[PDB]
């Protein structure tokens, strides 16, 4: 006479293997994945404002390449550069290209304010057939090619004060010709010089004459430089030749803006975390998609799978 | 009684998980509840669990 | 486990248990039966869900960073950028591995602990009316119908009521 | 806790216990009484103090470092410096959070363990002269005055002295 | 008959909430703070030797700005630059300013030794009104403005050996005038050139003529450059115009010296850890005051509070 | 330990035990003896070897990196390189220290647990024929020769065979006359 | 009529102290060392291909210093630079020396392909007595010293296309004379100019005339520059004076190659991990030998010992 | 003798904490000892604790 009372736990037919401190593989009833290893392959247009350059790099839209004149006065939270982007204007080079790209991307705006620079004794709006705007020649929309007027090239001394409550970004350039004939024909003097200066900074460039490889029909170059003028300071331009003059300034901003190289398409969805492989969910703590991220993203790790146990040890029959 | 109390505390925790943005834990608790609900006996818990499941994705 | 209940003196689990994580199986004069215990299941679920909430807490939001892929050889600055990113990746990988290992070990240990605690509570309830058979089962030395099993499973069991019969059957 | 004593079969704590962390309350023919057990309190305090000394050990001294605030935009090098500092800060914040979490879990578990160990030690002392009531109290089946309670609380309790009376009172 | 013996644990009326692995807020009997989140607002002058710059930056005291003449031959453990600092001499700029500031701060000394540079055929000790020293014009105390003597500027060619057992830091400059008339009236030649070289390094600067913004009445500038000469090596200066010559060298040292930007006032106290917000205690392993620290400091964290449980579960 | 066996109710270890980590010492009518238990020893060794293999798993291989020693003072970039290397070194030192501390604590706790589990298994085996003396020893209340101890040490002990004699020797009222053993046959 | 059955555990006479979370020193039966703190002092020659430079730095062998001629067309996994290394050729300096050294070390090869550059109107294969090849004067094996032919130095304009599927590394130089007489006698024009350009990059260097310290009989210098030409791109050299021309290109590689400064000898053994102190084993996860490592290496830590407990508490 | 031995060992650990520079642990142990002192019954332990409290950076 009597009864038996047994204590026990549950089990499952198919368990899950997980790692522990002691055992490399141990079977539990259930587990969950902590590493996001897949992406949809499309960048969601929300909540972050995405601006696709299509066939334009950021520097081209900044300078004003003709086929990039659609991104004027534009803003963005993430600018996406494609691999198909091309340059279709005057052959140029930017010493410290990465820094200018980074600062413009972190600013997050291409808002351009035009200023009435006073150019006394020079021909304005010079162009070239390698940078066609419409059927005829053209040039960078935010730059002005100053050349000879009459037969003399005056020593230009122009000033522009910063009386606003925000920083100003000025993009200017120096023209490097291919032969002394071109130099003397366009800028009279045999050797030019450009000096862009503030109260605490100076930048003097001497043009260099020589034949470069043929790019879009030209063996001449343009060197692009930038200058930031703070409130209360003054920009001074002193040039005796080969000046690619600015037309105004860019309003510098500070925020959460950035840039990303990616070839994934842009879709209408919502996702906080974007990678070059596409948008990924932010519910898991880690991710193995790409080390390049933007937004509220899981932390990148080398492991493709990490399973966290959500149940007890699975001891079947 | 006891079963109802277990599922009700579970529903409270699911509601908190939904109201905190943690989706993995909400899914964990929802799956466990979807296996503990005595079908034909607690339709109110089933309906409230479906409602909390909607507020997730 | 540290407590020796799960995969210990308990031979194996019950794949039939579907309404709980821990429970009782009984065999008496009226036959056999099974019923889950909701308190220990609630405790285990609370601990597991708490550690889940702690793990998956959204705490990382980054915007403008550094470049991590490069098309041209540059040298010193690129070396430094690559080294920094590699260091960060390695450190976070180590953190994730150690985290999952420690959390899984603790999960197994706490489930073992909950099982052992339920066993200990049932044993203290039964008092001198039953004996531990060593395999997670108690041999009860008195008449215990389905209502008696229910009173044991919900904490209302009164041992002195059956103490005399149990002592008579034991010794 | 892992051991189920504190917030387990022990219903709650004693706010009247001010001279120790764990202790005994007794009820006998002479009345009621309370006295702390100092060995378990000493063990728990030692573990907690060792943890404290390990955590708060001064091990960081840095002098000339890198610049961390900047007044003008520079680009690549400033981006790299900011990224390095942010990475370091995030990693150390994670380390601190995980450290405090693990230490608190271990503290709770070890205090529960000390309570359970004291309970089991008292039970092994009592041998067959008492029964576990399931609520952290032992029912003693013989007359046990204040001197007997003291002999239990200081480890010199002799079970054979009372074994005959206790067995007579236990088995009907 | 019989007795009851009950086991128990203590409890408190008001526990403290802490975080664990399984619970975000659980009540224990007591806990301690591990994050130092407050500062007095003052920098302690001990144990670290604190040198306050007041109105001078480290670079101006290096060059010899007038109102910085007090900072000659000074040493420090932590140099404090204030936000009210201003320049009141010849308008200058330093290419790679950050590196020069950092290396001078890490050296920790402004000990300057004058060397007898022999400038034969030039006018020395030139001054300017934008750098007033007393009743008349002046210049940086550690630099020598060389201009024309008579009507010629020779190719200056001077050598200086380092026969000591330590490194020598030479600070020199290149004058960028504003007009060609200024250039020709000061240095004769139409274009200058400065070349400072060692046995395994060389630096050549070509002046740039042009108008800069008006700073203290002048549109001309000076660019500052440095050169480190190792023991056994030799410094060579070769210039045909616009040379702002060094007057000697600074002795270079290595140690625990650094620099910090702060506006906190200095006070008489002892504190191993300094931040721009002030001196903080180092009893807690972590701190949430400032990521910029100096000395034996708690590590910076983002959390403002982290409570470490020092007691059992509080179960009232 | 958390379980109170090692350095707890068991006074100290046995330097004579050389063929195992846990075991039994017995004293009966035939004399004294000692024998190791291979199940608990194997389990403890298995867990320790698992954590050891997990820790020392070779997972780091790096080639071209950055410069870490410098011959000339340079400033900003060199400051940044030194700061990066110092940060990495400090973080890895913290990781190593915390790892070894946690692992040693866990090893001590799991060995204590294995001892306690062996003790409880033996007690549940002995059932009502023995009593826990509180110092890791069981007082067995029946005749138990070397074969009986061997049956205990390999799990085949049958309690019902000795239960009657064990109860007869256990629950004795020595104070009353005839409270000892029943001499009727 | 009873028996006693006692449970127990083993013990050892001399345990080992380890650290835990709660105790700084506790004795266990066994422990293992996790920090590798000792090295043999020698670099193992396997499995990694170790290239000993003896008396040459990587840059000197790159240029083609005479006593480094044994390093032509060499490959390596780890290049080892010694402290006894010296230069014994034309005194030179490399702007961004560290970056060139790093990129050449990461390429891991000195495989040089000669291209038929056509220099019309200049004298080739110039030499000097500071760069002796045998008893007489010589020059860098990979560089061509171009001077006047007859009495004229034309504007050299040479193009070289990259029609291969790999990158080309070009090393070239610019000679800085010490006097104007030397400049005019070597390159006719009073001031030279060198321009090396691709389709998206360009470099223009203007020579600097002046006296430098006397190194190996000379006060003139050479500045070394490099240019990478991608497949499909074209290298263009346009120079009117002072050009130290390339003789060809180096093939660029990507892989596990690196460089290390060490004075440890090379021995016959197998070890995946090399440090400046020698080869170390990779059995332990951490090491305290040197922060500079190469290969499958233990991670560097500040601790010199970290003991992992492999046994229970030792209670004698 | 038991309470006295406990409090004296407490004072020894406080002295070590002071002689190691760890102030948080010293404050922890000092507060606990000032909570274990049998009010109306002991004064020497109080005086030694006050002396160690004064010697505290
Ligand atoms: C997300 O996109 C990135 C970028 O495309 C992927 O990383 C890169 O993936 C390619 C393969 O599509 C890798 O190239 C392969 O490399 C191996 C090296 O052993 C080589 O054997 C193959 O022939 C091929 O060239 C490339 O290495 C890899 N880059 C990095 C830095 O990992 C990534 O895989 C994508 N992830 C997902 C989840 O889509
Ligand atoms: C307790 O741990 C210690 C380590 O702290 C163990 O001592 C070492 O054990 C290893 C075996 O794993 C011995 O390695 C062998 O050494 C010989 C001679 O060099 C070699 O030819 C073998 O290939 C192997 O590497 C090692 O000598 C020994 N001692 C030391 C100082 O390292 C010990 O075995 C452990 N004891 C137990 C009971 O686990
Ligand atoms: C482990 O838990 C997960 C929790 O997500 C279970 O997955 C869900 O299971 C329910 C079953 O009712 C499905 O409706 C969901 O769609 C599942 N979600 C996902 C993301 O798969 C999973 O079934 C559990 N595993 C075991 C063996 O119990
Ligand atoms: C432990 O408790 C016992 C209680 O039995 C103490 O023994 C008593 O000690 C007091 C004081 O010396 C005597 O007046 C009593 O007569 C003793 N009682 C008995 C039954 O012997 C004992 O002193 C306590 N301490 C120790 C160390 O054993
Ligand atoms: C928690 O610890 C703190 C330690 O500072 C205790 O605060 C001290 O309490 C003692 C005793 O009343 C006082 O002498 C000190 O002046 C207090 N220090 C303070 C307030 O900074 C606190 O009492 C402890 N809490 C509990 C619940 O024990
Ligand atoms: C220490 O001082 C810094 C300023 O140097 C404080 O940083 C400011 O904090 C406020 C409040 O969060 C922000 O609004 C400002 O934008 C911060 N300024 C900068 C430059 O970061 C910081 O809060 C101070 N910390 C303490 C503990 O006093
Ligand atoms: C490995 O070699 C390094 C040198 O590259 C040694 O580091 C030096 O050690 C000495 C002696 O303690 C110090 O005086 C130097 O300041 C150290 N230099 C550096 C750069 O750290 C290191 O001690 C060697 N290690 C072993 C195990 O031999
Ligand atoms: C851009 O915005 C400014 C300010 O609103 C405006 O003056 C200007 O005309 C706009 N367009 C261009 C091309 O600048
Ligand atoms: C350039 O114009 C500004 C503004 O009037 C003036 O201050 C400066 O002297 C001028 N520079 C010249 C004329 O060289
Ligand atoms: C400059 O002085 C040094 C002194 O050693 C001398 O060798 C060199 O020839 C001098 N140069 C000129 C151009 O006088
Ligand atoms: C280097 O190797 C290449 C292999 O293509 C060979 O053509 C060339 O002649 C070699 N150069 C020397 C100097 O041996
Ligand atoms: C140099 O040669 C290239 C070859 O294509 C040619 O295009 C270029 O015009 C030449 N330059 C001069 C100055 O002759």
């Amino acid at each position: 006479p009597g009864a038996t009372l047994c204590l026990g736990h549950h089990a499952v037919p198919n368990g899950t293997l997980v790692k522990t401190i002691t055992d490399d593989q141990i079977e539990v009833t259930n587990a969950t994945e902590l590493v996001q290893s897949s992406s949809t392959g499309k960048i969601c247009n929300n909540p972050h404002r995405i601006l696709d350059g299509i066939d334009c790099t950021l520097i081209d839209a900044l300078l004003g390449d003709p086929h990039c004149d659609v991104f004027q006065n534009e803003t963005w939270d993430l600018f996406v550069e494609r691999s198909k982007a091309f340059s279709n204007c005057y052959p140029y080079d930017v010493p410290d290209y990465a820094s200018l790209r980074s600062l413009v991307a972190s600013s997050g705006t291409l808002e351009f304010i035009t200023e009435g620079f006073t150019w006394t004794g020079v021909t304005q709006n010079g162009g070239s057939n390698a940078c066609k705007r419409g059927p005829g020649s053209g040039f960078f929309s935010r730059l002005n090619w100053l050349t000879k007027s009459g037969s003399t090239y005056p020593v230009l001394n122009v000033t522009m004060p910063n009386n606003d409550n925000f920083d100003k970004l000025y993009i200017w350039g120096v023209h490097h010709p291919s032969t002394n004939q071109e130099q003397t024909s366009l800028y009279v003097q045999a050797s030019g010089r450009v000096t862009v200066s503030t109260r605490r900074s100076q930048q003097t460039i001497i043009p260099n004459i020589g034949s470069r490889p043929w790019v879009r029909g030209l063996s001449s170059r343009i060197s692009i430089y930038w200058t930031i003028v703070k409130p209360g300071d003054v920009l001074v331009i002193n040039s005796n030749g080969n000046l690619i003059a600015p037309r105004g300034y860019f309003k510098m901003r500070t925020g959460k803006s950035s840039i990303m190289r990616s070839d994934a398409p842009i879709d209408t969805c919502i996702s906080e975390c974007i990678t070059p492989n596409g948008s990924i969910p932010n519910d898991k703590p880690f991710q193995n998609v790409n080390k390049i991220t933007y937004g509220a993203c899981p932390k990148y790790v080398k492991q493709n799978t990490l399973k966290l146990a959500t149940g007890m040890r699975n001891v079947p029959e | 009684s006891q079963h109802e109390k277990f599922l009700e505390w579970m529903l409270r925790k699911i509601e908190e998980a939904i109201k905190r943005g943690n989706k993995i834990s909400a899914e964990f608790l929802i799956n466990l509840a979807k296996n503990f609900i005595h079908v034909l006996g607690d339709d109110e818990i089933r309906r409230r669990l479906e409602r909390l499941e909607r507020q997730l994705h | 486990g540290l407590f020796g209940a799960i995969a210990g003196f308990i031979e194996n689990g019950w794949e039939g248990m579907i309404d709980g994580w821990y429970g009782f199986r009984h065999q008496n004069s009226e036959g056999t039966g099974q019923a889950a215990d909701l308190k220990s299941t609630q405790a285990a679920i609370d601990q597991i869900n708490g550690k889940l909430n702690r793990v998956i807490e959204k705490t990382n939001e980054k915007f403008h960073q550094i470049e991590k892929e490069f098309s041209e050889v540059e040298g010193r600055i690129q070396d430094l950028e690559k080294y920094v990113e590699d260091t960060k990746i390695d450190l976070w990988s180590y953190n994730a591995e150690l985290l999952v290992a420690l959390e899984n070990q603790h999960t197994i240990d706490l489930t073992d602990s909950e099982m052992n605690k339920l066993f200990e509570k049932t044993g203290r309830q039964l008092r001198e009316n039953a004996e531990d058979m060593g395999n997670g089962c108690f041999k009860i030395y008195h008449k215990c119908d389905n209502a008696c099993i229910e009173s044991i499973r919900n904490g209302t069991y009164d041992h002195d009521v059956y103490r005399d019969e149990a002592l008579n059957n034991r010794f």
